[PDB]
């Protein structure tokens, strides 16, 4: 449909988790997602040509 | 590097009318680690305002432990937010109560913030 | 009643509670009306015996 | 003994950078109990600095209502931290802001500290 | 406005005895949010106590970051409860300690709460 496209990307997780006997709740990780936005452009060229006879 | 800590933290948010008079204000359990106990004053206190208002507990001769307050009109921005310099834990369940005595003023309420974490304790390392 | 919750730190912890209903009272009868009599506001089945702790 | 207790708490945190202008800093709900509110300087500010931070309210007109802070030279460790006397009730969904102005700094920024509890209320009996 | 928030809080609860020497009270995460430190003396210090006390970090060299408290004798009342004036946020695994010397006294015990916020971060809206 050549809408504007988005690409996305999965960052990599990192951080420290939890060490021992710790909940999963006192230290989250965070999914980053990262993305682009690819938009079209318009160009173009043109000959003109001289009278048929020539 | 382990230790154990309290994990569940309750807010109790009373309100009384500065009448004479005790009012049962905030029931703590038994364990309840007391950090926070604060004293807002609402409305305002008239020039000869002579009303004293003490919080403290309940089973205490002197109703006082945690807030003493009296010449509310000396300073109106101070005297309006006053907050407890001691932190607290309950042997038993208690009661914090508010004693207001020589009552003079019309309208002026106050309302008691305690902030206490709950005898409960989970095991963490970090 | 038990109360078995294997879901904690997303099903990492456990916790298991136990709950009863119970209504316990001392045998002491009140007069429906508002006649007296030698059982209306008497324990019912009970002397006391008190000594000393020692 | 019944009472309600609010048991959800969330603590905001946010850091500005002593630039004159108004910082939309803490979104508070309806009914959030606002238990602390704690401003801390972080830098190295020059003498002669007649810069002056407020921590207030976005809808109200005077932004001071938490805190005031100016002269940040006259003690260079009193001044490090401040923490708010006033807790607050929120009637409706606020937000608190930092008005900072004749920012003669540099490099200098500011730490907010919310720490607030939610509306929800539980009965709890002890 | 969305915002991102802490959650997670907790209460840390040590005791020591005041005896001369360095104790590992609280462990704090990397990225805890310290939000309230306060240490209460426990027991009757004598007179002429030239005793000292210091709640402070591990790591660093002088281990008064959070408190002082000398001097149980000039004003024992308001020398009873002491809250530190700091909020700090755990850049890296923590332990605050305290530093006690020049230990005249016994019978005499420090009570250390740590109430901190979990570095865990959740999205609000309101």
């Amino acid at each position: 449909s050549q809408q504007p496209f988005r690409p996305r990307i999965k960052a990599q997780l990192s951080g420290s988790g939890v060490s021992g006997n710790t909940d999963f709740e006192a230290n989250y990780d965070n999914l980053e997602i990262l993305s682009q936005t690819i938009y079209p452009d318009a160009f173009g060229n043109s000959l003109r040509s001289k009278i048929k006879a020539y | 590097m382990k230790q154990k800590v309290h994990s569940v933290s309750y807010l109790a948010k009373a309100e009384f009318k500065f009448n004479n008079g005790v009012y049962n204000l905030v029931a703590l359990p038994s364990g309840a680690e007391v950090v926070k106990v604060s004293l807002e004053v609402v409305g305002n206190p008239i020039a000869t305002s002579t009303t004293s208002v003490s919080v403290g507990f309940e089973d205490e001769t002197t109703k006082n432990y945690f807030l003493t307050l009296d010449n509310l009109a000396v300073d109106d921005a101070s005297k309006k937010h006053t907050t407890s310099a001691k932190d607290y834990t309950a042997t038993s369940n208690k009661v914090v109560v508010a004693e207001v005595k020589n009552a003079n003023d019309n309208n002026v309420k106050g309302v008691l913030r305690v902030l206490y974490f709950l005898p409960s304790v989970i095991e963490v390392e970090y | 009643r038990f109360y078995i919750d294997e879901t904690v730190d997303a099903g990492r912890k456990s916790l298991v509670g136990v709950d009863c209903l119970l209504g316990v009272s001392k045998a002491r009868y009140q007069s429906t009306d508002g006649v007296v009599t030698p059982y209306d506001n008497q324990d019912y089945a009970v002397i006391g015996l008190v000594s000393d702790m020692e």
